[PDB]
RNA sequence: CCUUCGAUGUCGGCUCUUCCUAUCAUUGGGACGCAGAAGUCUCAAAGUGUCGGAUUGUUCACCCGCUAAUAGGGAACGUGAGCUGGGUUUAGACCGUCGUGAGACAGGUUAGUUUUACCCUACUGAUGAAUUUUAUUAUAUAUAUACAUAUAGUAUUGUGACAGUAAUCCAACUUGGUACGAGAGGAUUAGUUGGUUCAGACAAUUGGUACAGCAAUUGGUUGACAAACCAGUGUUGCGAAGCUAAGUCUGUUGGAUAAUGGCUGAACGCCUCUUAAGCCAGAAACCAUGCUGAUUAAACAAUACUAUCU
RNA sequence: CGUCAUCUAAUUAGUGACGCGCAUGAAUGGAUUAACGAGAUUCCCACUGUCCCUACUUGCUAUCUAGCGAAACCACAGCCA
RNA sequence: AUGAACUAGCCCUGAAAAUGGAUGGCGCUAAAGCGGA
């Protein structure tokens, strides 16, 4: 089965989930739940954020 | 004076009645016309409602959007365990209408079976079918020779087997299943085999069939015009209240007539629905039982975490495309179509890629419980 | 060209005022009209992505204002669901002028246009940079 | 000027149902000054539809649009214990014309309390006994029997008289740049893929909802930390389950006919669809099939078990 | 619903002009006018459940129960063509 | 042995409205209809 990343938190994305965006510029985003399209849409970082993917491993924890 | 301007009206009137259903389960009104050159065979079945999923699909359809690609549909699956023959009944036309020559009964038959005649078992001595089934066999071929003399239809009576599913009730369902097929003899040879048997769900339909569906919807109480009819709401400045009707009806008719929408009882109606394909027949005894032959992860139907409000299906079942009117739990009849359907949708065969077990209690993320646990790592 | 076009959501009722999207001149556009809407009581009528409409222009240069125009909606705000299972949603609202016939009046998209646009109407697929 | 002056609420709109046909569109036909296309006159026919806006208190009117078409009407000029109160039509006030004057004006203008249902029926849903002057489309062992049979209680599965009923319209492409036509132009029909209005459900996905829950924080108060509390829900972010649309699914085929076109065939040695006898094809209309109810039939059948007693 | 222009997509509304004015006009005061007004009218930006098109939710009633307990109205009474 | 032109009895066309309805009702055609005895 094919996934793709949430490009906010990068998990994995099976079928039937997702919700797409598109900037201004023709940049496509996928996020899969609520929460994060929600976060992304308030311009808040991933990095500023203890439970991402992101944080963890500047932080030398994965 | 005429109306200013043209509207359809709101309401039906083809369900007019609105008022609570008889009984919680579905009766058929009619079955399939009799042909009489097929072999005899079953045209009903009964099971019982579990929840919805998701499925990905490659489409077949030449002229159209999406010839060649990848959909997502939606599901509904129904636990089908077998249920059990238990008697014969058999009728004959007269001009008052159908009518019973006389039922004969297998020579034993289950406790929960025997439930369904009881308001109250636990404090009872319990001697229904106690004394009729010690009959000699000659009176009961007797009787069968009767009904092959003088009878037209053949019917068989079945009933279910709650103990295998999660619920909380122990009586069983009972119904009448008509047999078509060829002549009045073939039929009776037929149904005797069965008396005291299973039938198992793959006996009557077959996959990429079209069924109807009969259940009772769900159930709302008492609702207002604006909910129970959808009528126009009314402006913010109205004095008494804005959810109304505003006028009843002319002056003179000086009575209100039938047609006026009022207030009054919202859902658990009764309800006949045609043209619901059958997407996979599954089986209690297979592994991979939600796999394809493009994902070979080895699965079951069930959910990560029981399907809500139902709990797990480890019986064989159904996954029907679209959806079915009841709660979860709700018996649904389901029957053959009156004439068959040789339309290009009724004949096409299916093809699935993708059947989603991910959790349906909150925002699911896994398909098994194994890949969480390699996720993450060990915790503490 | 082939008029297929299954059903997205509408979200654009006749009132609405959209970008111009497009290099001839002007720079919003005023929905008046939708073509092919039939009747229905107290129904505002509305457009999806790939409807043509007729519109006029409230600022912009003069030769092109207190006129009835046509466009066509090339971008919408409003989510809609993709038939592979996600849903989709842009940044604003965008359309061009165009002929009865959907001409383009100019001769070159600024931004991004939506693929079901692009497969009803060839030229503008042609004038378009990025489809997405 | 017949009824109402010990009172029948007096314009228009909004909302909602039903009826008519003098038919606008949709169905099937006849005629043309009918090549095709586009139209015009006319027959059966009321099954299904008949919209969004600018100005005006408006009925009416007029213009901008889409559409398949934007037909005409009735029900105490349908509808105020349904609403609203812009106009008209009490008492305040300004202008013009008229009057010696108090005042007048179907001439303008501005501000000016809209009361009561718990009764009876009607209608919508919700419980519920009683029914021998009563009923029977059979029961018995090919033969007999209405000179007959029938108790009650609890319970399951069924019959179905009668009443209600549902789908509707459009586009693109192929047939075909073909038939027809000097050219210019340019069908019908059938097929495929989609859509509008309507109806019956449903929540796997997307969105809305918050006095399950978790976290943040302003003022104040427990000596401090910790834990908390008050400010009628102090204020913010996310927010499962449930409900929910703007989201998803489903929406048949037979009988007998109307208009019309025909067959055989006298009256009337010829002819004639019958304006005699006897026949055929045939419509979104009718009757069924299918669907909802069936204390709408004070209606009934088979079955299981049981009643110091058939 | 005077004619012309303007405002809109569309204007019996608003503004600026024209004047044989049914019946305008000089302390019955005429024509103007900064500041002021719970005074009458038209357009523009911001804003929004007024609307497309409705949904979800809290308190207090309504509801069932134990106590307590009125009035208006009433020729006689309450199915239809 | 055909062709016409007139005349008057029953029948028919002319003959379209709004709740469902009215020779008083059922119904009636070797009349239970119309003109006589
Ligand atoms: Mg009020
Ligand atoms: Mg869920
Ligand atoms: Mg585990
Ligand atoms: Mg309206
Ligand atoms: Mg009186
Ligand atoms: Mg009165
Ligand atoms: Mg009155
Ligand atoms: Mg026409
Ligand atoms: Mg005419
Ligand atoms: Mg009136
Ligand atoms: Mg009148
Ligand atoms: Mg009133
Ligand atoms: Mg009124
Ligand atoms: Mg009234
Ligand atoms: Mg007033
Ligand atoms: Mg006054
Ligand atoms: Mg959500
Ligand atoms: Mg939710
Ligand atoms: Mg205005
Ligand atoms: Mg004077
Ligand atoms: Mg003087
Ligand atoms: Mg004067
Ligand atoms: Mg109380
Ligand atoms: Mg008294
Ligand atoms: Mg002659
Ligand atoms: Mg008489
Ligand atoms: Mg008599």
């Amino acid at each position: 089965v094919k996934t793709e990343a949430c490009s906010f938190s990068e998990y994995r994305i099976y079928p039937g989930r997702g919700q797409k965006y598109i900037a201004r510029d023709g940049k496509v985003y996928f996020y899969l739940s609520s929460k994060f399209a929600s976060l992304a849409l308030q311009k808040k970082k991933a990095a500023k954020l203890r439970w991402t993917q992101t944080w963890r491993r500047n932080n030398k924890k994965t | 004076s005429h109306r200013k301007f043209e509207r359809p009206r709101h309401g039906s009137l083809g369900f007019l009645p609105r008022k609570r259903c008889k009984r919680l389960r579905g009766k058929i009104r009619s079955f399939p016309k009799d042909d009489k050159e097929k072999p005899p065979h079953f045209t009903a079945f009964m099971g019982y409602k579990a929840g919805m999923t998701h499925i990905v699909r490659e489409v077949d359809k030449p002229g159209s959007k999406l010839h060649k690609k990848e959909i997502v549909e939606a599901c509904t699956i129904i636990e089908c365990a077998p249920m059990v023959v238990v008697g014969i009944v058999g009728y004959r036309e007269t001009p008052k209408g159908l009518r019973i020559l006389s039922t004969v009964w297998a020579n034993h038959v289950s406790d929960e079976f025997r439930r369904r005649y009881y308001k109250n078992w636990y404090k009872s001595e319990k001697k229904a079918f106690t004394k009729s089934l010690n009959v000699p066999e000659a009176t009961k071929n007797c009787l069968l020779k009767r009904i092959e003399k003088y009878c037209t239809v053949l019917r068989a009576i079945c009933h279910t087997q709650p103990s295998k599913t999660p619920l909380r009730m122990k009586k069983a369902h009972i119904m009448e299943v008509q047999i078509n097929g060829g002549s009045m003899k073939e039929k009776l040879e037929f149904v005797k085999e069965m008396l005291e048997k299973n039938l198992p769900v793959s006996t009557v339909f077959n996959p990429n069939e079209m069924i109807d569906v009969i259940s009772v919807t769900k159930g709302h109480g008492t609702k207002g015009v604006v909910s129970r009819y959808g009528v126009k709401r009314l402006p913010r400045k109205t004095h008494r209240g804005l959810r109304k009707v505003a006028c009843i009806g002319a002056w003179h008719p000086a009575r209100v007539q039938f047609q006026i929408p009022r207030h009054g009882q919202k859902g658990y109606f009764h309800r006949t629905e045609r043209n619901k394909k059958i997407y996979r027949i599954g089986l209690k005894t297979d592994k991979n039982s939600a796999s394809t032959d493009a994902d070979i992860t080895e699965k079951k139907i069930t959910p990560m975490g029981g399907f809500p409000h139902y709990g797990v299906v480890n019986e064989d079942f159904l996954l029907l495309k679209g959806c079915v009117a009841g709660t979860k739990k709700r018996p649904i009849t389901l029957r053959k179509n009156i004439v068959p359907q040789v339309s290009r949708d009724a004949l096409a065969q299916v093809s699935l890629k993708f059947i989603d077990t991910s959790s349906k209690i909150g925002h699911g993320r896994f398909q098994t419980s194994e890949e969480k646990v390699k996720y993450y790592g060990p915790l503490k | 060209t082939l008029k297929n076009k299954m059903r997205i959501t509408l979200s654009l009722p006749v009132g609405a005022l959209i970008n111009c999207c497009d290099n001839s001149g002007g720079k919003n556009l005023y929905i008046i009209a939708v073509q092919g809407f039939g009747s229905c009581l107290n129904r505002l009528p509305a457009a999806s992505l790939g409807d043509m409409v007729l519109a006029t222009v409230k600022k912009g240069k003069p030769d092109l204002r207190k006129k009835v125009l046509n466009a066509i909606i090339c971008r919408q705000s409003k989510a809609w669901r993709r038939h592979e299972g996600y849903y989709i949603y842009f940044e604003d609202n965008a359309g061009v002028i165009v002929n009865p016939k959907g001409e383009m009046k100019g001769s070159a998209i600024t931004g991004p246009v939506a693929r079901e646009c692009a497969e009803l109407w060839p030229k503008l697929s042609s004038a378009a940079s990025a489809i997405v």
